[PDB]
RNA sequence: CCGAAGCUUCGGCUUCGGCAGGAGAGGUA
């Protein structure tokens, strides 16, 4: 489009988040369900061994999981199926 | 009972867009379908 | 065709408080952006002198009377509000306002201390029959704007000293007026006319010049480039 | 709250009761304004709420039968002249005459100069019928409005409804640290004030000796000496401040009758709920975008609208089965550090800032017969503050009045200060109401041409759709009435001022008008007086013939491109202030038999999320913020706990159990004999008690 | 009955309920909304509820 | 974006502030961190500035009447003790500025958090979801700004004069910057009409097809504008690609290319554009000049005359009557009908005398607000007001507010000034019920499929054709026939088909079918659905909230008594 | 008016008043 | 007295000629002050050189259409008035263009009078396609700011001396906006954010470069009626 | 669940101390 740069809650744009979704209440559970893969990795690795995968995009200083999560939805280096 | 059930509905739809569209107020028919249809969904036994 | 003839000031004294400074010929629409810079850090920038707290004797907070005394000590504090104090040291000092008899106790009664100066000896301040004396410990300090009361219990006073709201400006009323020259020939100018009002404590040139520091070192961080 | 109101509640007639109606059974033609009422019911000040036509108000010249049916009064006409005899008639009197009206021009011998008037016949029918057979009139304008709506200049230019609320929005003013009268005023507010109660009036005639600021001795002219005492910084019903300040010298020679001293809104011996502020009708920025107001921040630096209330608080010492509660310092649990504003009594000392969750009084409970002292101290509540200003102490021993069962009580004053900030509301006689949406530097405000910038901004968008056009005209005049005015007399009095006294055709800066309720100052007047003000200082004049003035911008500079309205017009504060509606929580008390949290402010509670609530949230399609609203943060008492640790550790939150108020409702439902049970998928009750 | 006696005449319809013996089976907005559980519409409903999200295989061998 | 007190977020995000305070080696405990939160230690506001960073929170007002009650922000920290609100969801909460409050709630989990920043921020609810229509659009103020901004008027400062002899065009210029260095000296206004050369500005539907012909590559291609400076500054605030627009914006023309740019564009740029409207428009109406003075309410010109005449009308039918003829009925009846073309007449010559630059009439129309009966009770006569028993009184009001109305006038007016209020208050309480009742019955209708390929339909007027041959639009054809799925094909004249079974039906559908001589047609309703348990997406059709196909697993069935219900209020005839 | 000591308030109206509240 | 945080200036190079400078944290209320004057300064008090009248040949009345030439005498002027000219004299100067034969006359063609330069040669000004000869004479003198066309009455030596408008200041559009920053527990702070757009002959930092020292010796009139008058002090760089 | 006090190996352990329902009236949106 023809926007200018989102701020803050409104990035990434949604109008490009639901082109790699079926509805809009199945990205709400993708990523949610990414979200606590992110936090279990960060409070897992300080203790001992996990199975989880980390952010797979670069963080900020102190971002939310969610940001991440939808970070990483919007790059295409995720896959869900639906039940 | 004179013109059966699909006439009902018309009347009912109809009569009561009357009512908001007097005093300038847009809704939908397919608002008023959806409680139209709950109100015609049983049947009376008359012998068993 | 550019002109050269730069800007000049020149003031005329209409009284010993109000005067009026003429600046020709600025560009054309260059002439009310001037005046509202200079009435706006005129009306908000400059240091000054105000009471911050009082303490008198018997009393121990603001909701009471004393008596002899025709005001409870409410209406002491919303008149010791229009008190036009000066100073030129940068610590506190104490005056000492103690009268007692019949009569009625003025600001012409506070003996000043060595730097402190009141310029308004003839307000009011109370009312004395003769059964009641009134003994004031008044603390003046420097400052700039409008700093609300500074709480008690949270500076490490006492039980007796009551805070007070200081107002540290000495100017009362700024305006200007422009006269544009548009004529033909496209030779247009401009001309402000500048008034300034000042309380008693500083003459209506020295509040002129604090404001054209405080311009003349804020318009500074522009041309560290070039 | 203020005298208005004392006095309000005193001639208020009430429809409901042991013996009358209720809110619910009364229908629609009870609520009605019949034609019965002219004279002895107010049509215009009653409740807005549900309690609408069933809480009335008397009118100024009514009185009641030895029987109980009100009476209003009249002046005898005859022969088309009107007499000077008053007879005072019920409602069911009235209806065989024909009943002239007040607004009636009359002749200097007392005939009517209109052949026809308008009348009022039998049956509540108004009529124009030729003035021959008129046979009653009315004794004044105002005789069919109350005290309060007598107090509004200018009502008849006002819609219904915002005279309305101007009338009960007058009764919610609070007293302010200083007062000052109106300049455009009615003339009621001199006897609403005397006739309250709440100033203080000499009995008898005579000298004053000996004034101070809480006593005023009067020696009278046969010998006799009395003296008044005053209430300095008393405490109201409503939390407010009742100050009474004397307003006479120490030789001033009294009569009776005259008002010797002030009281809460009273500015020399009249009604004054306000104050005079200067007023421009424009938009600005849209900060005053939907009934909000623009203020400066000169209202601040200078107390203009300032406010002092006081609080109260008790606590009571009693015995025990155990032994018997005492108050003292000593309490081996807390600090000394904490206790220093204490004195060696247990009770804090007068002149102390006490703040949320200090002391103020120190108790201890015996656990019997050391160690078995338990701590039970009188605190502070949450987010109150201000100095202490008088302890009340009784005791048993010294012979004082008490409950059977207590030994000593305790009561300690708290007051503060209170100045204007976002949030406050305003209003004015009219109608006009709405919050503070800013408060600007008197830098950033709008001028005039000699640099006095406005007080309050008000905006355009809301006076012509809601018919109170009695505000402009009530600016237009303040503003003729503070700047003064003169009329030229050179060639003869205009033609405009014919009608004008000789006492109105010149007038000093800052003076004190007077327009009754229903006969004032007409608008040729007004036209006519708005092109006569006297110049400022230098020889200006600011605003013109239309009552607009040219104003600069505060923030760029250049002036408006188009003039603007000024004047004067005045402001009350009203008792609806945000730092006492502010509150938050994040966990507290709970309730005992179904495990919610509290409700209250007092209390710490929650707020509530009702059903209409769920309903958006079923709308949205959000089923896992309703389940953690409903369960995690309401009701599930071994999930609130687990959720507090998660949050704080910094892991996940956990799944939601099942809601505590489900299994009291199942035991609601076996204790009437119903037999429900929980099934499984194959049968096999859930035995749902936990335990395990 | 548990929708129906949160509505209107609770007595009437417990007093029916328990004559007939009636059972419910807890399918439906209020009665999911009273014992606690997540609603049949929106997100609470199998397809959206039973999502499997994983790494894509490029993704996870790049990092 | 809301504005949140500094004392409320602080005891809002206590745990969060607590855990951050001890990682930050702030403190060694947790009791350590939370005597320190509690006193409000000067180390706690800075973790207070990342911690409520992307947290949302939800604002709700009461009553909750429909879906937009409820919205998720994204809070900032203000000073003082009121939350500050946008000027632009007040229509969606109902909300004005003289006393209302406002409560939040916190979400906690990873799935509270998704649902508000999705399912519920304000910047996704704009479209109204009964009828389609935008709620968040300029009102009021707005609306006066940008009504004065774009207005034309003929005889201005430095307008174009096409002289010849003297000097040239004199008023033509090569680049809005130097139209607004001109307007920055006083020789030209903003509302004067100008030639102007516009390069970076899509040219009308016209001018391009003339012009360039196959297409317009706008980053580049200068065209000539005969508008004026307003118009432009105003088309500078619109998307890139749209067309420029050369029109005075009265309320309406704004609601059509706010619907138009929703319809055609993404919902980002809708958002980002209506914050910019707002912006001029708050910026334009303090320089418009509306205010009011009592030297504005002119009066009729020629009224004691009107009057004079409609009063000797009516003592001829009083004479009448006290000799004897009619009743009493008939009385009543020719005196209201005498006193009901006075009130007409003063209306008509008041609204001839008006001038069209005055502050009172550029706000009624404008379409900001209010209509012209309070226009001719403020300055012409009231007219006839009713007694209590709903009947009129046959002697009129013949003062404005504007003169002040007799003690009798006054008081008679009470009496309809009454009920309105009485049965306002009244029937408040008899739609929330109506409310409850509806949501109740329609609680289990959940789109639950996609599609049943069901056969049945119902059949749809859509216009009917005039004796001549001309065909006439449907008055009520919005509501009745937008946004359905057909049921069988539109054939007309044993011809070819113009559209296909199973498409939405928008307006060139719709244009499409009306311009072929089609005028019933068979469309699928939620009537007539064969799906056993709920209804499927494709038989209701499209969802108004969103403008596409629904969403399986939605609650039809509340919003259906949610846009029933709030507009009942606002119902009372008789 | 018929009160002992108070300000004075002048008035625009044009009636008189044969009676006192 | 001293500030406590002193301001700082950094800029946002966006394109060649347009940037962005952004000053704070600024005390309470000094946004406004150093926006309007910082903006007025820019475009009107920075000089320059432009076209102040031209001479086309062939038009002693009627200005319509010229011989040979493809467009009319109003876009001669819009395509003349846009021309980025730069003087090193004082008085009024003199230029020609005498372009002949079938093309595209453009600046690159105006003869420079040792002195003056064209620093866009690129831009097109007409296009002579039917065979025709084109002669403009146009008078380039300097000064500040947007004059509008200074109407003369020569009576004689005014043939046909079509006056234009002037355009001499190098800034073309100046917008500004502030907003508002924290600093520690106090918000409702300032912060301005400039945005300069200049033309071709000057770079978008010498303009808030050479706009700072005609503020800072107009604003010097008044530190000078009294040297010492106790100002704010903004401390050390 | 919170506070006070001890042991405390730093996971925690021990002693003591501690509660919140109805009716009526007025008001704001
Ligand atoms: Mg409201
Ligand atoms: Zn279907």
């Amino acid at each position: 489009g023809g926007y200018d740069t989102p701020l803050g809650i409104t990035n990434p744009p949604i109008d490009e988040l639901l082109d790699r979704v079926s509805s809009k209440y199945a990205l709400v559970i993708y990523a949610a369900k990414r979200a606590r893969q992110i936090n279990d990795y960060y409070n897992q690795l300080g203790e001992g061994i996990l199975e989880y995968v980390g952010p797979l995009v670069e963080p900020g200083l102190q971002e939310k999981p969610l940001s991440i999560a939808l970070r990483e939805i919007h790059a295409d280096l995720l896959e869900h199926t639906e039940g | 009972r004179v013109q059966g059930p699909r006439e009902v509905q018309i009347h009912l739809v109809r009569e009561v867009q009357e009512v908001y569209r007097a005093q300038g107020v847009s809704i939908h028919d397919k608002h008023i379908e959806v409680i139209v249809r709950q109100m015609l969904r049983r049947v009376t036994i008359i012998d068993s | 065709m550019l002109i050269s003839q730069r800007p000049t000031l020149s003031e005329d004294v209409l009284t010993d408080n109000r005067s009026q400074f003429v600046i020709e010929p600025l560009e054309p629409g260059f002439g009310y952006t001037l005046g509202n810079s200079l009435r706006r850090t005129l009306l908000s920038s400059i240091p000054g002198a105000a009471v911050t707290s009082i303490r008198i004797d018997g009393v121990l907070h603001e909701f009471t009377t004393v008596p002899g005394v025709k005001e409870d000590v409410t209406e002491i504090i919303l008149n010791l509000k229009s008190l036009v104090v000066s100073s030129e040291e940068d610590e506190p000092v104490t005056m000492y306002l103690r009268k007692q008899g019949p009569g009625e106790v003025t600001a012409g009664d506070i003996v000043p201390p060595a730097g402190v100066t009141v310029h308004n000896p003839g307000m009011h301040i109370a009312t004395l029959n003769d059964k009641g004396k009134l003994e004031v410990e008044l603390v003046v300090e420097r400052g700039r704007g409008y700093v609300p009361a500074v709480q008690n219990r949270a500076s490490g006073a006492e039980i007796g000293r009551i805070p007070v709201d200081s107002i540290y400006s000495p100017v009362l009323k700024v305006t200007y007026k422009v006269d544009a020259t548009r004529v033909e020939q496209r030779t247009d100018f401009d001309k402000l006319i500048l008034d300034v009002e000042t309380k008693n404590s500083i003459s209506p040139r020295d509040a002129l010049a604090s404001a054209g520091k405080t311009l003349v070192e804020l318009f500074g961080l522009a041309r560290e480039l070039n | 709250n203020n005298p208005l109101s004392g006095l309000t509640h005193k001639r208020r007639l009430s429809a409901l009761g042991p013996g009358g109606l209720s809110r619910e059974r009364a229908g629609l033609e009870v609520r009605d304004v019949h034609p019965s009422h002219y004279g002895r019911m107010c049509p215009i000040e009653t409740p807005e709420g549900p309690n609408i036509g069933l809480i009335g108000s008397l009118s100024v010249y009514a009185r009641v039968n030895p029987f109980g049916f009100i009476e209003t009064p009249y002046r005898k006409v005859v022969d088309g002249v009107v007499s000077d005899e008053i007879v005072y008639l019920t409602a069911d009197e009235e209806d065989r005459h024909v009943v002239a009206q007040a607004n009636s021009p009359i002749d200097a011998d007392g005939r009517f100069v209109e052949p026809r008037v308008l009348v009022r016949r039998k049956a509540g029918e108004v009529e124009y019928v030729p003035s021959s057979e008129v046979d009653y009139m009315d004794v004044s304008p105002r005789q069919m409005v109350s005290v309060a709506t007598a107090m509004i200049p200018f009502l008849e230019h006002d819609d219904a409804n915002r005279a309305l609320m101007g009338a009960n929005m007058q009764r919610q003013a609070v007293p302010l640290v200083r007062s000052e009268a109106p300049l455009v005023g009615t003339g009621m507010e001199l006897r609403a004030a005397i006739d309250a109660g709440d100033v203080v009036v000499a009995e008898e005639s005579g000298v004053i000796e000996e004034v101070s600021a809480d006593y005023i001795t009067v020696m009278h002219d046969n010998g006799t000496r009395r003296t008044y005492r005053m209430r300095k910084f008393a405490r109201s019903n409503h939390g407010t401040c009742a100050n009474q300040c004397p307003i006479v010298d120490a030789g001033d020679r009294v009569e009776a009758g005259q008002v010797i001293a002030d009281g809460p809104c009273t500015d020399d011996g009249e009604m004054a709920l306000g104050k005079n502020l200067l007023v421009a009708i424009m938009p600005w920025e849209g900060h005053n975008y939907e009934d909000a107001i623009i203020l400066s921040n000169r209202l601040v630096e200078e107390d203009v609208l300032t406010s002092i209330h006081i609080e109260e608080h008790e606590i009571d010492a009693r015995d025990t089965k155990l032994g018997a509660e005492e108050i003292t310092r000593d309490i081996p649990n807390i600090s000394d550090e904490v206790l220093a504003d204490l004195d060696e009594r247990g009770i804090v000392r007068i002149g102390a800032e006490v703040r949320d969750g200090d002391i103020l009084v120190g108790k201890v409970t015996p656990k019997g017969e050391a160690r078995e002292v338990r701590d039970t101290s009188l605190k502070v509540p949450h987010g109150e503050s201000g100095k202490v200003i008088g302890i009340r102490v009784f005791s048993r021993e010294d012979e004082d009045e008490l409950p059977a069962g207590v030994n000593e009580l305790v009561r300690v004053y708290v007051a503060q200060k209170r100045k204007i900030s976002d949030g406050d509301k305003l209003a004015g006689r009219h109608g006009n109401k709405g919050v503070i949406g800013k408060i600007l530097p008197v830098e950033d405000m709008p001028f005039l041409a000699d640099g006095t910038p406005v007080d309050i901004i008000l905006n355009t968008h809301g006076v012509p759709r809601r018919m109170n056009i009695g505000q402009i005209l009530e600016t237009h005049l303040g503003w003729c009435a503070h700047s003064g005015w003169k009329v030229d007399a050179a060639k003869g009095v205009p033609d405009w001022a014919a009608r004008l006294p000789d006492e109105l055709l010149e007038a000093q800066p800052n003076a004190i008008v007077s327009t009754p309720v229903f006969d004032g100052a007409q608008e040729a007047e007004l036209q006519g007086l708005l092109s006569c003000t006297l110049p400022n200082r230098d020889g200006d004049v600011l605003v013109d013939a239309d009552g607009k003035a040219m104003l600069f911008d505060g923030r760029s500079g250049e002036p408006f491109p188009y003039p603007v309205t000024v004047g004067y017009m005045y402001i009350m504060k009203l008792h609806h202030l945000v730092d006492d509606k502010i509150h938050a929580r994040s966990t507290g008390p709970y309730s005992m038999i179904t495990q919610q949290p509290l409700g209250g402010k007092a209390q710490f509670g929650g707020q509530r999320f009702g059903e209409m609530e769920c309903w958006a949230m079923q709308a949205y399609g959000a089923a896992y913020t309703l389940q953690e609203l409903l369960t995690i943060k309401s009701d599930d008492t071994v999930g609130r706990v687990k959720v507090y640790e998660a949050i704080v550790k910094g892991e996940n939150i956990p799944e939601p159990g099942i809601p505590e108020s489900f299994k009291v409702l199942l035991k609601e439902l076996q204790s009437l004999c119903l037999n429900v049970e929980v099934l499984s998928s194959d049968g096999a009750a859930i035995e749902l008690r936990e335990g395990e | 009955w548990l929708s129906a006696a949160s509505f209107q005449e609770t007595t009437r319809v417990l007093t029916d309920a328990a004559i007939n013996c009636r059972s419910d089976k807890l399918n439906g907005l209020k009665e999911n909304v009273i014992i606690g559980k997540l609603i049949p519409a929106g997100t609470g409903i199998n397809r959206y509820r039973n999502i499997a999200v994983q790494p894509t295989e490029e993704a996870r061998a790049a990092a | 974006q809301c504005g949140l007190p500094k004392l409320m977020a602080l005891e809002l995000f206590k745990p969060f502030v607590m855990k951050r305070l001890v990682d930050l080696n702030h403190a060694q405990n947790i009791k350590s961190a939370k005597r320190m939160v509690e006193r409000q230690r000067p180390q706690v506001w800075d973790v207070l500035e990342e911690v409520i960073a992307e947290h949302p929170v939800l604002l709700n007002r009461a009553p909750t009447l429909h879906r937009l009650g409820i919205q998720a922000f994204e809070p900032m920290l203000v000073e003082g003790k009121a939350i500050q609100l946008h000027p632009l969801v007040c229509e969606a909460f109902n909300a004005d500025f003289d006393g209302d409050q406002m409560a939040v709630h916190l979400p906690l989990s990873a799935e509270a958090q998704a649902e508000a920043r999705i399912l519920m921020l304000s910047s996704n609810n704009i479209l109204s979801p009964a009828s389609g229509r935008p709620l968040a659009m300029p009102r009021l103020d707005m609306v006066t700004g940008l009504y004065y901004l774009t207005t034309e008027v003929p005889g201005d400062t430095g307008e174009y004069q096409p002289a010849s002899g003297d000097h040239p065009e004199t008023g033509v210029y090569s680049s809005p910057a130097e139209a607004i260095m001109a307007a920055d000296r006083g020789v030209l206004s903003v509302r004067a009409k100008i030639k102007v050369r516009l390069t970076q500005l899509r040219p009308p539907v016209e001018i391009e097809a003339e012009l360039f012909g196959h297409s317009g590559w706008q980053p580049g291609d200068a065209w000539m504008a005969e508008t004026t400076l307003g118009r432009v500054m105003f088309n500078e605030l619109l998307p890139l690609g749209y067309p420029f627009v050369n029109k005075q914006m009265h309320k309406k023309v704004q609601a059509a290319i706010i619907n138009d740019l929703a319809e055609r564009y993404p919902m980002i740029v809708v958002a980002q554009t209506v914050d910019k409207l707002k912006d001029a428009g708050f910026y334009w109406a303090t320089r418009s000049g509306v205010t009011v003075s009592m030297a504005d309410v002119l009066v009729p010109p020629r009224k004691k005359e009107i009057l004079d005449h409609y009063e000797e009308r009516a003592d001829k039918v009083e004479k009448q009557f006290q000799r004897g003829a009619l009743n009493h009925d008939e009385r009543n009846e020719a005196l209201v009908e005498i006193w009901k073309e006075a009130t007409d007449e003063v209306g008509q010559a008041l609204r001839e005398h008006y001038p069209d630059d005055n502050p009172i009439i550029t706000i009624v129309d404008s379409g900001a607000t209010g209509n012209f009966t309070q226009t001719r009770t403020l300055a012409g006569m009231k007219g006839l007001v009713t007694n209590p028993k709903g009947e009129f009184i046959p002697r009129p009001v013949k003062s404005s507010f504007r003169e002040g109305l007799t003690v009798l006038e006054y008081f008679i007016n009470t009496h309809g000034a009454r009920k309105g209020l009485a049965d306002t208050a009244l029937r408040t309480a008899d739609s929330g019920y109506l409310t409850r009742r509806l949501v109740d019955v329609s609680q289990d209708v959940i789109v639950r499929e996609h599609d049943c390929q069901t056969e049945r339909g119902i059949v749809v007027e859509l216009a009917e054709r005039a004796p001549d041959g001309t065909l006439i639009r449907d008055p009520y054809i919005e509501t009745s026939a937008y946004a359905r799925t057909l049921g069988t094909d539109a054939v007309d004249e044993a011809g070819n088909v113009i559209v296909e079974r199973g498409q939405d039906l928008g307006d060139p559908e719709i244009d499409a079918l009306l311009a072929a001589g089609i005028t019933q047609v068979k469309v699928r309703s939620v009537l007539t659905c064969a799906t056993s348990t709920g209804v499927c997406a494709t038989c209701y059709g499209r969802s108004m909230a969103t403008g596409k196909l629904v969403d399986i697993g939605e609650a039809v069935g509340i919003v259906a008594a949610q846009s029933i219900g709030e507009p009942g209020t606002q119902l009372t005839m008789r | 008016n018929s009160v002992p000591g108070a300000p004075n308030r002048v008035s625009f109206a044009k009636l008189r008043e044969p009676l006192e509240v």
